[PDB]
């Protein structure tokens, strides 16, 4: 019998570090404005990416279906990450991009999200002359309008900002204690005092 | 204009055929005597895209034209919008007709700008109408030729037997 | 004003991450050491992370309202005024109705413009963060690229083998 | 369960609006990593051409999928940004898509000597400025033609990559 | 020959204008694409180390020059986003880029109580709208500048692609 132990160094390098830091990105995606439209872009290129480390691992990996190796769990749950980061910005974007001319905030949203919310994630926040006169007022009339439907405006917007504060912190939380309970159970992996033989 | 992502769609399935070239060079053999169908199909589509990324590139250019950088000349858009289809009262009053010379001026810049999108939108169909039969054509003719492309009726062609059982 | 920073920073990622599956297959799954071009990889990869993260930063901050966040003085005096500095950075009811209607004009047309100045203060904290983070590290990039590979260029074989032996093992001079 | 998240993804686009600059870059970047996903499949499972596997059927259902998403977002697109000068709406369209469906829907949150020169000058002003009102008023309207069309094939999506999923997939397992 | 297409788009990432926010998108996929083509050709291509190959050298080439396109696009990016408010355009800028070289650019076809405090409220109004005029005029110019190089640049690498093309693939096919 050979009990023999691996050393992963080189698995460690060539598939953990960038997944590491891919996860990050997926965090980083939500301290993003919304205005910069760099949003998606960050997205779906650290999923393209986890997808080429998928692709470098393919031909690395027994394979035999009894079970996934920890490290394609690992893959696969960076995957889903940033799959769900897209999914998240997606709907932060459609949030920062509501009017009052497509919808209508409801008392839910607006409760949750700007009065609940923001002070757990620290944010809070004669007939020329009457021509004259009459255009002159429909100016300001239209300014004033303009001045409520800007209001409304941003109040969606901070909606979107604190959804997407929520977001960033619940990622971080979400990757750091998987990432850290899948090491773990990796380095928990020993073999045994008596090789039984 | 920006955010419509012309370049971005162009330059991608680009890149998509890159990789598709990637993995093809997988799976043709290294003879030289002949090109083989499907890279020759893939250099079509490359060809293809390089073409209407430039295109792309040229409506995005003239579509952002504005009199800071090029003049509109008659002759442009004839050969396309036409044939391819008291000192407190006197200081309020120069204040006002200011704000009125300035709004005017703003706004006939926007018109020309708009005739320029207009050019592009036009420059645009047409380039569509040529790219879609030009794909379309070169796809079919180089895939009905390979599905032309089927063994002889006989083994041997001037032998007229069949040599079967 | 260009929204290209994290499209260049994140597809200049994905090209390392394609050379780093070009590495991943040349050499073997040994654990002995980490290759001196899969160290280079890693560093860089991990540089270029960070340099994501602050061009995010940068775009927060360039992206910030006074309807959403304060220019506190500390930020102010931090980006505004020292660090530019140290970078060397350049730089009748019916006439009444219209008189009040003109007056309530100019009150939001001087609320926009305050509003946009400090959109242009917040820009130009953003300006210094970026000239920040590129005097940082550009020179770490450029030096720790330099020092690795002189790491590995001279790295020529000891000139002599077996230790403690003077001897050359060379046909031109043999011993006996 | 890599193609699955593809074609999740590949359905969400309609939730991604327009004035976001940002619908060709996810659709296509998804249609990359499918890609890539491609040369991942090809190098995993068999070169066969004895018949059709599922793995094959399903992948060509994603890129299919993948496809006409991309070609209604550019379609969503164009209605987003047609300007009235040139399309004035139909009727029919008005009747269907902001009068008809927004109702048909509940789990959505959509809504249903020189003083002469001064005169003259703020007339024209307040003549431009409700011109500009209509103008905006009418690509407004298309705007949100273009959300109900983008709520509708979102939910057509989803749907048919639920669907999809468990049709190239229930035959054999329910055997199983 | 997919080199030679990937050089013609990077000599053709000039002609587009910064207006739209897409020449670092199309360099840089320019970029990925010859990283992606890269890949192709280090599994069909001899890997010797005995001496550079005349496609290594071609590649090399495409490279150096897609990467400094690269990096003559944010110059330009950057002249173009040149704020007046600190920067001031110098005598060189405006004695070359506006004076002489737009002269003798031929394939260019380019340019060559309260009733008182109203009165003082349409007074500031003007009083921005000199001020913002001359800031955008600057900021004209600067755009202006930008293009000319953009100009320039084009004509330059379409140059450098095909003596580039030629140089490379000369000798060798004369011995021929
Ligand atoms: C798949 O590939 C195979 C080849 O591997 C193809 O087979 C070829 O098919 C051709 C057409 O059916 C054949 O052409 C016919 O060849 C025969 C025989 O030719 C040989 O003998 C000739 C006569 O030799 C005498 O006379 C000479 C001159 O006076 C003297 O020098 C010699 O000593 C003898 O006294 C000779 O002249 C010739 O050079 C050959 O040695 C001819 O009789 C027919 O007229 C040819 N034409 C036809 C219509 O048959 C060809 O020979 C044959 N090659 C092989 C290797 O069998 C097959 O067709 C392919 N199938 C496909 C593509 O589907
Ligand atoms: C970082 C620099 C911090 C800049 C300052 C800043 O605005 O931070 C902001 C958040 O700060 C964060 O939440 C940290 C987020 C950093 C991005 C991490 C991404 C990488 C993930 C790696 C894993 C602070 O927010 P604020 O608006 O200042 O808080 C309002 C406080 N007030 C209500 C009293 C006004
Ligand atoms: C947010 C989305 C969560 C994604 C969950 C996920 O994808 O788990 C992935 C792994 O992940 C793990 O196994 C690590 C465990 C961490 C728990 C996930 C966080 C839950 C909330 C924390 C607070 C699933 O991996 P898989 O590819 O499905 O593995 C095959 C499993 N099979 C053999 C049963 C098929
Ligand atoms: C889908 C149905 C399209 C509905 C019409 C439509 O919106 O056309 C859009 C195309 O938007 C597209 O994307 C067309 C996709 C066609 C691609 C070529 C494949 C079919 C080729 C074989 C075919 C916009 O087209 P348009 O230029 O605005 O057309 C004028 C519309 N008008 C008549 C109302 C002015
Ligand atoms: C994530 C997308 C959510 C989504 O589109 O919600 C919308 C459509 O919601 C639908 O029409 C549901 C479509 C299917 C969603 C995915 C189901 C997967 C199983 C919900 O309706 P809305 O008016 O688009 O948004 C309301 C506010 N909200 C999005 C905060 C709820
Ligand atoms: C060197 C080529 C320089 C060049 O021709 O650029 C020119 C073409 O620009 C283009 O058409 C795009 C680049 C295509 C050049 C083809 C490669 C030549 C080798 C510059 O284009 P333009 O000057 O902006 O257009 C002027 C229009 N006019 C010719 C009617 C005035
Ligand atoms: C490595 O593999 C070998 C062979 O598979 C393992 O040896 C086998 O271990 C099992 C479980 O301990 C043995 O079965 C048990 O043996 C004890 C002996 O006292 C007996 O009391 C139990 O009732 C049961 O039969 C088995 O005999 C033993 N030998 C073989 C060849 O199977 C070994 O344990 C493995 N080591 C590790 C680290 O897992
Ligand atoms: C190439 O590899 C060979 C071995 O395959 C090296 O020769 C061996 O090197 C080891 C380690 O230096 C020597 O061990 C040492 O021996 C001395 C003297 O006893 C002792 O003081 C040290 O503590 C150590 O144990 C070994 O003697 C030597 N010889 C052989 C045949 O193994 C050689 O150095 C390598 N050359 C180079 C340039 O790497
Ligand atoms: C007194 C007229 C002021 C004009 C303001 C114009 C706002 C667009």
């Amino acid at each position: 019998y050979l009990i023999i132990q691996r050393k992963p160094l080189f698995y460690i390098v060539y598939t953990i570090i960038p997944c590491i830091l891919i996860s990050i990105l997926a965090i980083l995606v939500f301290y993003l404005p919304p205005d910069a439209g760099e949003k998606m872009s960050l997205s779906i290129s650290a999923l393209l990416a986890v997808t080429v480390f998928l692709l470098l691992l393919a031909d690395k990996v027994p394979e035999t279906s009894l079970s996934v190796p920890i490290i394609i769990r690992y893959l696969m749950f960076i995957m889903i990450l940033v799959a769900f980061s897209v999914i998240l910005s997606v709907v932060v974007l459609n949030l920062h991009h509501r009017s009052p001319n497509t919808h209508t905030m409801p008392n839910w949203i607006r409760q949750i999200f700007i009065e609940t919310l923001p002070p757990f994630l620290w944010i809070q926040r004669p007939q020329d002359l009457k021509e004259a006169v009459e255009a002159i007022k429909y100016i300001a009339e239209q300014l004033e309008s303009a001045s409520e439907f800007d209001d409304l405006k941003k109040d969606w917007q901070y909606v979107a900002m604190v959804a997407d504060r929520l977001f960033l912190y619940v990622f971080f939380v979400i990757c750091s204690i998987g990432t850290f309970s899948i090491f773990l159970d990796a380095s928990h992996n020993v073999p045994p005092d008596n090789p039984f033989a | 204009q920006a955010g419509g992502q012309k370049c971005t769609l162009s330059i991608s399935v680009l890149l998509a055929q890159t990789i598709f070239l990637f993995l093809i060079a997988q799976k043709v053999p290294e003879t030289s005597l002949n090109v083989p169908l499907i890279g020759k199909y893939l250099i079509f589509v490359m060809f293809v895209s390089m073409l209407i990324v430039m295109n792309c590139v040229i409506v995005l250019n003239v579509s952002l034209r504005t009199p800071n950088t090029h003049s509109l000349s008659e002759k442009i858009k004839h050969l396309f919008l036409g044939f391819l289809p008291a000192p407190e009262i006197k200081s309020c009053v120069e204040a006002c007709n200011f704000i009125a010379k300035s709004t005017k001026e703003q706004n006939d810049s926007g018109s020309e700008n708009e005739n320029w999108v207009l050019i592009g939108k036009v420059i645009d169909k047409a380039c569509f109408w040529i790219a879609l039969l030009l794909f379309s054509i070169g796809t079919l003719a180089i895939f009905l030729t390979g599905h032309f492309n089927q063994v002889p009726e006989f083994p041997f062609p001037g032998d007229p037997r069949k040599y079967v059982p | 004003e260009s929204g290209e920073k994290m499209s260049t920073a994140i597809s200049v990622l994905l090209a390392q991450a394609v050379f780093l599956l070009l590495t991943s297959q040349r050499l073997p799954e040994t654990a002995l050491a980490v290759p001196l071009i899969g160290k280079y990889l890693m560093f860089i990869m991990s540089l270029v992370t960070g340099v994501i993260v602050n061009c995010g930063i940068v775009l927060n901050f360039h992206f910030r309202t006074p309807s959403t966040h304060v220019l506190s003085t500390r930020v102010k005096q931090i980006f505004l005024e020292k660090l530019p500095r140290i970078l060397h950075m350049s730089r009748h009811d019916e006439i009444k109705s219209g008189i009040d209607s003109t007056n309530y004009i100019v009150k939001q047309i001087k609320e926009k413009n305050a509003y946009d100045e400090e959109v242009g203060n917040w820009n130009l904290v953003g300006q210094t963060i970026d000239r920040l983070s590129m005097f940082i590290i550009t020179p770490v990039m450029v030096l720790g690229t330099i020092f690795i590979f002189v790491m590995g260029n001279f790295n020529h074989p000891p000139a002599k083998p077996f230790e403690g032996d003077p001897f050359d093992y060379s046909s031109d001079h043999p011993r006996c | 369960i890599p193609c699955l998240l593809f074609s999740f993804l590949t359905g969400l686009v309609f939730y991604l609006p327009t004035d976001s600059g940002e619908k060709m870059t996810l659709s296509i970047s998804v249609l990359l990593s499918l890609t890539v996903f491609l040369l991942v499949i090809v190098e995993l499972i068999p070169s066969t051409s004895s018949a059709v596997p599922l793995i094959g059927k399903y992948m060509l259902f994603t890129m299919i999928f993948v496809i006409s998403s991309i070609i209604i977002t550019v379609v969503v697109i164009n209605t987003h940004h047609r300007s009235p000068s040139t399309h004035t709406m139909p009727q029919w369209v008005r009747k269907i898509f902001i009068d008809t469906i927004p109702n048909v829907m509940f789990f959505s949150t959509m809504k249903r000597p020189d003083v002469k020169s001064a005169i003259e000058g703020v007339k024209y002003i307040a003549e431009h400025m409700k011109s500009d009102e209509e103008s905006s008023n009418a690509a407004e309207e298309w705007k949100y033609v273009a959300m109900v069309i983008d709520h509708i094939l979102l939910c057509v999506f989803m749907l048919i990559c639920i669907i999809g999923t468990v049709s190239v997939f229930a035959g054999r397992l329910i055997e199983l």
